[PDB]
């Protein structure tokens, strides 16, 4: 259950969080609503050099959105930042 | 196979953490 989340969030520190918080804020650089759609990833994809299809960044959404809704809130944020940290563990 | 941007990429990409060069990844 997203229970693993909430310890795992929990137990992070202050500081930790502030630093990922900081990262959500510029996310939005591109959403007025403050909220992260493709058009957010598709920038910063397209600074990393990769320029994929929409349809690949939609996916990709879903694979992360448990709802299936196509955009991430910084509660999804938050969860991808820590699911993709722990991934290495 | 043949993941995109498994998390380093995007730490480069943002503030986040330095992580020097490497996490735990052998060279
Ligand atoms: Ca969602």
């Amino acid at each position: 259950m997203d229970d693993i989340y909430k310890a795992a969030v929990e137990q992070l520190t202050e500081e930790q969080k502030n630093e990922f918080k900081a990262a959500f804020d510029i996310f939005v650089l591109g959403a007025e609503d403050g909220c992260i759609s493709t058009k957010e990833l598709g920038k910063v994809m397209r600074m990393l050099g990769q320029n994929p299809t929409p349809e690949e960044l939609q996916e990709m959404i879903d694979e992360v959105d448990e709802d299936g809704s196509g955009t991430v809130d910084f509660d999804e944020f938050l969860v991808m930042m820590v699911r993709c940290m722990k991934d290495d563990s | 196979r043949r993941v995109r941007i498994s998390a380093d990429a995007m730490m480069q990409a943002l503030l986040g953490a330095r992580h020097k060069e490497s996490l735990d990844l052998r060279a």
